[PDB]
RNA sequence: GAUGUCGGCUCGUCGCAUCCUGGGGCUGAAGAAGGUCCCAAGGGUUGGGCUGUUCGCCCAUUAAAGCGGCACGCGAGCUGGGUUCAGAACGUCGUGAGACAGUUCGGUCUCUAUCCGCUACGGGCGCAGGAGAAUUGAGGGGAGUUGCUCCUAGUACGAGAGGACCGGAGUGAACGGACCGCUGGUCUCCCUGCUGUCGUACCAACGGCACAUGCAGGGUAGCUAUGUCCGGAACGGAUAACCGCUGAAAGCAUCUAAGCGGGAAGCCAGCCCCAAGAUGAGUUCUCCCACUGAAGGUAAGACUCCCGGAAGACCACCGGGUUAAGAGGCCAGGCGUGCACGCAUAGCAAUGUGUUCAGCGGACUGGUGCUCAUCAGUCGAGGUCUUGACCA
RNA sequence: AUUCCUUGUCGGGUAAGUUCCGACCUGCACGAAAGGCGUAACGAUCUGGGCGCUGUCUCAACGAGGGACUCGGUGAAAUU
RNA sequence: AAGGAACUUUGCAAUCUCACCCCGUAACUUCGGAAGAAGGGGUCCCCACGCUGCGUGGGGCGCAGUGAAUAGGCCCAG
C-alpha cells in the first residue's frame, strides 16, 4: 500500500535516495520492455508493482538528480504480504528501485532484502542484485 | 438457526487435527525455521529464517508464530502457520527470559545492545 | 437442479496441494424425500425435502400427517428444489462430487437499521471545515420544482441485511462421506448454525 | 430551517391516528391459595404466595 | 449493533456499573434477599453467584480475591465463613429472583433477589 | 405582505448533436495505425499543482479522461472561498459629505416535518368454513465497464520495416455482494505493569479517584477493511445501420414492390432479489368437524405470559417453557494474560529464585436438573346462493 | 494593500505555481509630514514556503458516554 | 492497519511538543535582543561514599521512570 505523496526508500546506488509517489501504475515486464496501461485508476502500489515518482532527495555526484520523474519498482512494503502457504512478510519500512523503460535497474546493485514477489512479476533482474530475496 | 442439537467445536476439531502439526515448545527464544522456496523453478531450493519469536497465534491448524530477524540492516518479520507445508521444520537456537506473551517494543529498539535476555 | 440442505458449522484454514485454502464447513445432513409434486398433479416440477429433526410433541397435528403420509420422522425444516427428481432419500454423498462448482445460498446476517455510509457507501460529509452532518448523512434528496419529488428506488436509511443471498460458483474442497460433511472454498452467507442450500451451479460456466 | 404544520389537521383525520392508542387490559387469572386477583409469573399481592408464601403481605 | 456482546450498560458508566453491582452484592449477602427493578436484579445474580463460588475455596486466597469486590469486613467474614461452606452441596444454584408488583412513580416491575 | 445569488461538497436522474467500449458503409482502406460518415445511450468516463472560481493552463496516467438538461439540479442537506451591510486602507473621482461591477484585511447561514413524495417496520380488514405448512410467478427491482499478456503466428499482408482480423486461454484494475478462516483494527474493566493520594487500624495485600478507562502493555467473541471468496457472462429469439437470396412494375438490372436469411455493449428472455392487496386476491399437502341456544362452551390451532436469541428502535421474526439443556450458575475443555497469594530461600537492601505452563477470567465449545422458565387465562370452525356435470 | 490590459516578461521554489519571492519597467492611476524609502524588537495581524505530527484526507472502522427508541409521571411551540 | 495534507478557500479542526536540571545554539541587531533559537542528553528504586537535599560511584526492576494530573511544536521568507 504505497499511494502518491508518500516517500519511499531506494534500494540502488544510482544517486537517488529519497523518491516521493506521484502515480501508481499497473504494468509490468512483457516481452516489449515495459507494458502500458492496466486501467488508469489503481490506487495501491504493493510490491513487484510500478510507479512513477518525483525524486525528492539525491546523493550529490550519481546517476540521477533530483527532481527527476521516475519510475521505480517498490521492494519494500511495511504492508504486510501474503503467500500461498499462509505465510505472510513485513519489513520495517517502505523502499523502491529505480528503473528504466525496459525494467532494467538504474544502478549497478540493490541494497537490503527483496520480497519474492518480484521473481513471479518477471522483474528477472532486479533480483539478481540483491543480496536475499526474503 | 436450524436447531439440530450437534458439537460444533468439536466437528470443527476433526476436520483440522488433519491439518495441524505440532512443534518444539518456545516462547520468544530464538529459531532457525528451515523452510522451503519451490517457487525456484520446478525444483525445490530451502532457506532458513533466524530470529527472536515475538508471538504466538491462535489454536488448532489456525497456530502461527511470527520471528523477527534483520536482514542488510532492514528489519523483517515474518508469520508461520505450524502445519503451512512450505515450514520444514524449527529448532531453538536460544531461549529468553522474558516478561510478556508479545515484544512489539522490540520492533523500535532495533539495536544490537536492545537485545532479548538468557 | 441437485440440491440439499444443511447447516453452517463454521469456517477453518486447510492445505491442499500446498497452499492455504480457507473452507466453509457444511453439515448437510440426510434429507427426506417428503413431498414429491409432479406437474401432472400440481401444475409443475419439484421435490420437497426437509432437515432438522424436532421431536414429536413439538409437532402439529397437520404437520404430523403431512409427514405420516411420505414417512418420515418430522423435521423442524421444509424446503422445495424445482427440477430435481430423485429417489429414496437425499444424502450429500452420492449427489455432490470433490470439485464441482456448486451455488451456495443463505440468509445475510442481518445488521439492522443502517445509515446510508454503511447500507449505500455513501461518501457521506467532511469532518472538520465546520459542518454539520458531520459524517453519516445522505446530502440532497431532490432537484427542485420539476423534478418535484424524491425519486421511486431511492437509497436511504433502512433494514440492511437478514436476506436471501446467493453465492455463485463456489468449489467444493473435500467431502467427508460419512459423518455428512462438506468443505468448501471461501465464505457461504450466514451465520454460524444458520441454514443454507447448496445446489448445483446456476451458470454453466465455460 | 423551522419546518412548521401546514394547514390544521382535521377532527376525522387526528382521531385516525389514535386508533392505536388502545391500552391493553391485564389478563388477570385466580390466585389458587389467596381469594381472586393475580398477575401472571408474580406473586399473589395480597396473599403473598407464589407456592408458600413469599412476600410478607 | 451486538451479537454476542454480554452485559448491560445500566444507563451507567464503566466506574458506576461496577460499584453498583458490587454495592448491591454486599446488601444480598449482609441481608439474605433485596427487592430491587428487576433488571438489576437479573444483572446482580451471575455477579453474586460467581462471588461466592470464589468463597467456596476456603484458603485465604480466596478469601483476598472476595475482599477485592466486598469492602465490608463483616459481609466478608459471613460469605467466607458462614455461607459458602453451607453451600458446599450445591452445584451453583445459589440464586433465585421472584417478581413483585409494579411501583407507582415511575410504574417499574420490581423483584425479589433471595438464596 | 420575499421564488436566498456564484463556486465547492453530497446525492443522483435524463437527452444524444457518442469521449470509451459494441456493430456497420466509404477511404487518397496493403498490414499496422488512422480519417470520416451511418446504427447504437448498457455500462464506464482517473489522481494531482495554480485560482473562490465556473471555465482554462499545466503534472502523471488512462479504453476514455464526452456535451448538455433538471429554478445556469441540489443552502428547512453542508459549507461560505466569490459577492452584495455596517469597520478600516490604498489607487482614482469629488471643494465636501461621499463615490465605481477597482483592489485589499475583517465580518451571526434560523434544535422539533403537518400533508404529498421517499427508505424501512407494524397494526386492521379483505381474499365465501377455522387452521399448520410447501409454493406457481402476473408484475417489478438489481446487474450490464474495461485493460494487459499468451496461443493461433512472426502466419495472412507487406520490397522491407513492421505485422493482423476471426477464434481460444490467462491475469488484473475499479465497482459490487457476502464473509471473518487468513493479515490486521478495535474491543470503557478479560489479564498484567506503573505514579500521586485517600482508605480498608498498621505490615503485607487490596479497593477508590486522577475521563465521561488515571496511564501504559497485550487482547478473546463480536463488529470491521486496507483482509478473503464470488460476480459482470455462455447459449437463444426479434432487431438498428448495414449485408445478402429468390424477383417484378421495363423480354436488362435491382436486398423490395409480395415474401425470405444474416446482423450490435442496445430490445425481449436467460442470472440474482421482491412479488397473489396479481380485490383477477392463484395452486398443492395435511388437520378439526358438523355443537348448543347474530351469539355462546368448544375441536384443530393460536395468542397472552415467562426465559433467551448471530432477530431487532418498537413492533415484527426464531428458539425453549418440567414428556424440559432455553438461559444463568456449576464442571470440564479452548482461548487471553504471563507465573498469583502465602511460605521458603539468597542478598545490608532495591530485588532475584522456587513452590508455579502458575494465579486470575466477558462475550468460546460441550456436559450437568443447582436457579428461573410456576400457575394458569384470552381468543378460535360450523361453512350463501345460481347454474352445469357426475353418482345418489 | 495603488497595475486596467494581466496568469505582463524572465528567474526562484513545485512533478506541475493565476498565489508567493526576486529582478525589469510600457507607473491605465507611486512619491516625499493626507510624509518617501529603510529598519532590530514586538503581533490571538495578513500572505507564501518548509520540518515535525497527525482521521484533514484515500476511507472509513471499532469502542465509550449524553440524546434519539420503549414504559410509567407532568406536557409546550411556531403554524393552520 | 499502510499512507501522511493527497483534505481544503485556508493544516480550519485535531494531533505533535510540554515541567525542572545539563550540554549547545544562526542570519540579523538600535549591542538590550533575537532566545525557551534550533538541537541533544538526564528524570525511578536500593546501597556505599562526600558535601549544608544534592552530587560521585556501584547494583535493581519495567515497554515506559516530570510512569497518573497540570506545563511551548518549530523554522525560512514577505
Ligand atoms: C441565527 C439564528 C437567528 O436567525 C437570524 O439571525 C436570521 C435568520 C433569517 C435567515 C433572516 O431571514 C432571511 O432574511 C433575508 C434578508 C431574506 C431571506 N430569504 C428567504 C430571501 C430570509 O431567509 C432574517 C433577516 C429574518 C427574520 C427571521 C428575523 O429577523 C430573525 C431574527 C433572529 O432571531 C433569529 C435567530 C435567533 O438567534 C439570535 O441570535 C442572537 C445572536 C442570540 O443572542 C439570540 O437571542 C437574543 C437570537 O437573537 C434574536
Ligand atoms: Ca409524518
Ligand atoms: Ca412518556
Ligand atoms: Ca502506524
Ligand atoms: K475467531
Ligand atoms: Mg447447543
Ligand atoms: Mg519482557
Ligand atoms: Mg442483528
Ligand atoms: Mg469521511
Ligand atoms: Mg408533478
Ligand atoms: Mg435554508
Ligand atoms: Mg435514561
Ligand atoms: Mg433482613
Ligand atoms: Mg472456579
Ligand atoms: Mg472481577
Ligand atoms: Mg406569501
Ligand atoms: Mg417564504
Ligand atoms: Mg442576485
Ligand atoms: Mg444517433
Ligand atoms: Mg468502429
Ligand atoms: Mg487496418
Ligand atoms: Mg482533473
Ligand atoms: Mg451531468
Ligand atoms: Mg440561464
Ligand atoms: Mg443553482
Ligand atoms: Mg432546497
Ligand atoms: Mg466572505
Ligand atoms: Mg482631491
Ligand atoms: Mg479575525
Ligand atoms: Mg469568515
Ligand atoms: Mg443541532
Ligand atoms: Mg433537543
Ligand atoms: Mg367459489
Ligand atoms: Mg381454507
Ligand atoms: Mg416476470
Ligand atoms: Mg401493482
Ligand atoms: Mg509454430
Ligand atoms: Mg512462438
Ligand atoms: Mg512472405
Ligand atoms: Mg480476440
Ligand atoms: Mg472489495
Ligand atoms: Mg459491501
Ligand atoms: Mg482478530
Ligand atoms: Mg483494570
Ligand atoms: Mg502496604
Ligand atoms: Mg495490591
Ligand atoms: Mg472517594
Ligand atoms: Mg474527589
Ligand atoms: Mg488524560
Ligand atoms: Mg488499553
Ligand atoms: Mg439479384
Ligand atoms: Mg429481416
Ligand atoms: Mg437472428
Ligand atoms: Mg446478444
Ligand atoms: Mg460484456
Ligand atoms: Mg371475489
Ligand atoms: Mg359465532
Ligand atoms: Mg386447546
Ligand atoms: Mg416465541
Ligand atoms: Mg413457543
Ligand atoms: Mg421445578
Ligand atoms: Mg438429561
Ligand atoms: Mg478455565
Ligand atoms: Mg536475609
Ligand atoms: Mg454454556
Ligand atoms: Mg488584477
Ligand atoms: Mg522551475
Ligand atoms: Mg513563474
Ligand atoms: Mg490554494
Ligand atoms: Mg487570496
Ligand atoms: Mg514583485
Ligand atoms: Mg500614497
Ligand atoms: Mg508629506
Ligand atoms: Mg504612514
Ligand atoms: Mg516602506
Ligand atoms: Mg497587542
Ligand atoms: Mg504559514
Ligand atoms: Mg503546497
Ligand atoms: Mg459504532
Ligand atoms: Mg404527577
Ligand atoms: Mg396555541
Ligand atoms: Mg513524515
Ligand atoms: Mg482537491
Ligand atoms: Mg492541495
Ligand atoms: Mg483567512
Ligand atoms: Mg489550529
Ligand atoms: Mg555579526
Ligand atoms: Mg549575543
Ligand atoms: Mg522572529
Ligand atoms: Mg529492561
Ligand atoms: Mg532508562
Ligand atoms: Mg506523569
Amino acid at each position: 500500500m504505497i499511494m502518491p505523496q508518500s516517500r519511499l526508500d531506494v534500494a540502488d546506488n544510482s544517486g537517488a535516495r529519497e523518491i516521493m509517489c506521484i502515480r501508481v501504475l499497473n504494468s509490468g515486464i512483457g516481452g516489449k520492455g515495459l507494458t502500458t496501461g492496466g486501467g488508469g485508476n489503481k490506487r495501491y502500489a504493493h510490491v513487484g508493482d510500478i510507479i512513477v515518482a518525483s525524486v525528492k532527495d539525491a546523493a550529490p555526484r550519481g546517476a540521477v538528480k533530483a527532481g527527476d520523474v521516475v519510475k521505480a519498482v517498490v521492494v519494500r512494503t511495511s504492508h504486510a504480504i501474503k503467500r500461498a502457504d499462509g505465510s505472510t512478510i513485513r519489513f520495517d519500512r517502505n523502499a523502491a528501485v529505480i528503473i528504466n523503460n525496459q525494467g532494467e535497474p538504474r544502478g549497478t546493485r540493490v541494497f537490503g532484502p527483496v520480497a519474492r514477489e518480484l521473481r513471479d512479476r518477471r522483474f528477472m533482474k532486479i533480483v539478481s542484485l540483491a543480496p536475499e530475496v526474503l | 438457526q436450524t436447531h439440530i442439537k450437534i458439537n460444533r467445536g468439536e466437528l470443527l476439531r476433526g476436520i483440522e487435527q488433519d491439518h495441524t502439526r505440532q512443534l518444539p515448545d518456545f516462547r520468544p527464544g530464538d529459531t532457525v525455521r528451515v523452510d522451503t522456496k519451490v517457487r525456484e523453478g520446478n525444483r525445490t531450493r530451502s532457506q532458513a529464517f533466524e530470529g527472536v519469536v515475538i508471538a504466538i497465534n491462535g489454536s488448532g491448524s489456525r497456530k502461527s508464530f511470527t520471528v523477527r530477524k534483520i536482514s542488510f540492516g532492514e528489519g523483517v518479520e515474518r508469520v508461520f502457520p505450524f502445519a503451512s507445508p512450505l515450514v520444514n521444520q524449527v529448532t531453538i537456537v536460544e531461549r529468553g527470559k522474558v516478561r510478556r506473551a508479545k515484544l512489539y517494543y522490540l520492533r523500535e529498539l532495533r539495536g544490537k545492545a536492545a537485545r532479548i535476555k538468557s | 437442479m441437485k440440491g440439499i440442505l444443511g447447516t453452517k458449522i463454521g469456517m477453518t484454514q486447510i492445505w491442499k496441494n500446498d497452499r492455504a485454502i480457507p473452507v466453509t464447513v457444511v453439515l448437510a445432513g440426510p434429507c427426506p424425500i417428503v413431498q414429491r409434486k409432479t406437474a401432472q398433479t400440481d401444475g409443475y416440477e419439484a421435490v420437497q425435502i426437509g432437515y432438522a429433526p424436532k421431536a414429536e410433541r413439538k409437532v402439529n397435528k397437520p404437520m404430523q400427517g403431512h409427514f405420516a403420509k411420505a414417512g418420515v420422522a418430522p423435521t423442524r425444516i421444509l424446503r422445495e428444489f424445482r427440477g430435481f427428481a430423485p429417489d429414496g432419500d437425499s444424502v450429500n454423498v452420492d449427489i455432490f462430487a470433490e470439485g464441482e462448482k456448486i451455488d451456495a445460498t443463505g440468509t445475510s446476517k442481518g445488521k439492522g437499521t443502517q445509515g446510508v455510509m454503511k447500507r449505500w457507501n455513501f461518501a457521506g460529509g467532511p469532518a472538520s471545515h465546520g459542518s454539520k452532518k458531520w459524517h453519516r448523512r445522505p446530502g440532497s434528496i431532490g432537484q427542485r420544482k420539476t423534478p418535484g419529488r424524491v425519486y421511486k428506488g431511492k437509497r436511504m436509511a433502512g433494514h440492511m441485511g437478514m436476506e436471501r443471498v446467493t453465492v455463485q460458483n463456489l468449489e467444493v474442497v473435500e467431502i467427508r462421506a460419512g459423518e455428512n460433511l462438506i468443505l468448501v472454498k471461501g465464505a457461504i452467507p450466514g451465520a454460524n448454525g444458520g441454514l443454507v442450500v447448496l445446489r448445483s451451479a446456476a451458470k454453466a460456466s465455460a | 430551517k423551522h419546518p412548521v404544520p401546514k394547514k390544521k389537521t382535521s377532527k376525522s383525520k387526528r382521531d385516525m391516528r389514535r386508533s392505536h392508542h388502545a391500552l391493553t387490559a391485564p389478563n388477570l387469572t385466580e390466585c389458587p391459595q389467596c381469594h381472586g386477583k393475580k398477575l401472571s409469573h408474580h406473586i399473589c399481592p395480597n396473599c403473598g404466595y407464589y407456592d408458600g408464601r413469599q412476600v410478607l403481605a | 449493533m451486538r451479537h454476542g456482546k454480554a452485559g448491560r450498560k445500566l444507563n451507567r458508566n464503566s466506574s458506576a456499573r461496577v460499584a453498583l453491582a458490587r454495592a448491591q452484592a454486599t446488601a444480598l449477602l449482609r441481608e439474605g434477599r433485596i427487592q430491587t427493578t428487576l433488571t438489576k436484579a437479573k444483572e446482580l445474580r451471575p455477579f453474586v453467584e460467581q462471588l461466592i463460588t470464589t468463597a467456596k475455596g476456603g484458603d485465604l486466597h480466596s478469601r483476598r480475591l472476595v475482599a477485592q469486590d466486598i469492602h465490608d469486613k463483616d459481609v466478608v467474614r459471613k460469605v467466607m465463613d458462614e455461607v459458602a461452606p453451607k453451600y458446599a452441596e450445591r452445584p451453583g444454584g445459589y440464586t433465585r429472583i421472584l417478581r413483585v408488583g409494579t411501583r407507582r412513580g415511575d410504574g417499574v416491575t420490581m423483584a425479589l433477589i433471595e438464596l
